């Protein structure tokens, strides 16, 4: 059992600011297709595309009701009328009750608590962040790095493991475990398979190896394996639980900042059951 | 024997200058780096990132492997080498080579100009003096020295990218 959590900098983890806006009640629930394109032809809201136009409702009893979302309110949000705010001919507004002001989530959610906080205002576009198919196929990668850290473990050595995989075909471009020694004490899982990368790559290639692909690593990767993969410009980070030093959650968060010129996401959690049990990084 | 290397500051550093500036001609940011033990230079890197198509392979991380090739050769265990090991460095280590220095114990890096970009001992993060119980251990700095010179080969390689 697992779930994918989003790891944001600081400034995305709080709530979403709320804006203000007005809607009105559906009456005619038959009229709702006809008004929903006369007045989202006249405001778009071009800048609010995560935001659904209907609210359904249901009542204590199962009857459902419906609010039309209207247009953003201006600077003085003050009680109007559907003939202050629907221009005709362009809306016949038959059909609408007393345009009434609700606060709107300005931006889209990114985290589940986002998503629970959004749609307590109104209906938000994403339920879940993953579909079956990729879960699965998330569950897949990180077994394979579960079972190199234990192939690690089984020899000695740091029992951590990762995969890196091209997500436009899906394959895996590398797998590694931690080969750490006396005689070379920074083979790190994450540094292991960033040259394995490095090495299975064409001739015409620019140093930031990892461009465009996914890392799943089973524990949260220290900061040199963190500042590595900003370096090498990894797309997206999957590990399963955090590490105490760790850099992509734990202490830092050098994916999710202004001042680097790469940014990725990371999400933990995949698989966390297992790789709980596995050593942390470094 | 860590303050016997300090005493040819000047020397080291320029050779870590001549070196950031070979760097320079072979279009790779302009970092050269020394490390010295017991004043002898066990090691020694620029950055070798656009060479081998590794974004990984800055000067301190081509150093350090430099440095484990000596005493594997040697016979000698890293952790007496690195531990009386002074790296000299034209640019502040980044947040990458500040954890590495960090993970092999290095206790003092005298280095030129400030690394605005990503330097990990103040500059954008503090790493080289952090609290990080699980990540070796912190070490210190001598900043500055010939900054002018070095922070000069900056601009010029980023004006050419
Ligand atoms: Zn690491
Ligand atoms: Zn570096």
């Amino acid at each position: 059992q697992w779930q994918a959590l989003p790891v944001l900098s600081e400034q995305q983890s709080g709530a979403v600011e709320l804006i203000l806006a007005y809607a009105a009640p559906v009456l005619d629930k038959r009229q709702t297709s006809r008004l929903l394109r006369e007045v989202s032809a006249v405001y778009p809201l071009p800048a609010q595309p995560h935001l659904k136009r209907v609210r359904p409702s249901r009542s204590a009893g199962g009857a459902q009701s419906s609010d039309l979302l209207l247009c953003l309110a201006g600077p003085s949000a003050g009680p109007r009328s559907l003939a202050e705010l629907l221009p005709r001919p362009a809306v016949d507004p038959r059909g609408l009750g007393t345009p009434f002001l609700v606060p709107l989530p300005a931006r889209p959610p990114l985290t589940r608590s986002q998503f629970e906080e959004a749609r307590a205002h109104w209906p938000t576009s994403f339920g879940q962040l993953f579909s079956t198919q990729e879960r699965a196929a998330m569950q897949t990668h990180m077994e394979r790095a579960v079972c190199a850290a234990q192939r690690a473990a089984a020899q000695g050595l740091r029992a951590v493991g990762a995969v890196v995989v091209d997500p436009a075909s899906d394959r895996v471009l590398a797998t590694g475990h931690d080969c750490s020694s006396v005689a070379s004490p920074l083979l790190h899982a994450v540094m292991v398979c960033i040259d394995l990368v490095a090495q299975g790559q064409g001739e015409d290639s620019l140093p930031y190896v990892c461009t465009g692909y996914d890392l799943y690593v089973t524990r949260e990767p220290c900061v040199m394996c963190a500042m590595a993969l900003v370096h090498a410009r990894i797309q997206r980070v999957f590990y399963g639980a955090p590490s105490p030093d760790g850099a992509l959650g734990t202490l830092f968060r050098v994916h999710a900042r202004p001042d680097l010129n790469h940014r990725f996401q990371v999400f933990r959690g995949i698989l966390e059951d297992q790789c709980r049990q596995l050593d942390p990084d470094p | 024997p860590c303050v016997v290397s300090v005493q040819e500051t000047e020397k080291w550093m320029e050779e870590a200058m001549r070196m950031a500036k070979e760097a320079l001609e072979n279009i790779e940011v302009p970092v050269g780096c020394l490390m010295v033990y017991n004043n002898e230079v066990v090691g020694k890197g620029r950055n070798e990132v656009n060479q081998t198509k590794n974004a990984t392979r800055h000067a301190e991380m081509v150093a350090i492997d430099q440095v484990l090739d000596w005493c594997h050769q040697h016979g000698q265990s890293p952790s007496t080498v690195f531990e009386h090991t002074v790296l000299y460095v034209t640019v502040e280590p980044c947040i990458m080579c500040a954890a590495a220095l960090r993970l092999m114990k290095i206790p003092l890096v005298v280095y030129g100009c400030q690394n605005e970009r990503f330097g990990g001992c103040g500059s954008v993060l503090n790493i080289a003096s952090a609290d990080l119980p699980n990540t070796g251990r912190p070490f210190q700095c001598i900043p500055g020295y010939r900054a002018e010179e070095a922070v000069e080969l900056l601009k010029t390689f980023y004006k050419q990218e």
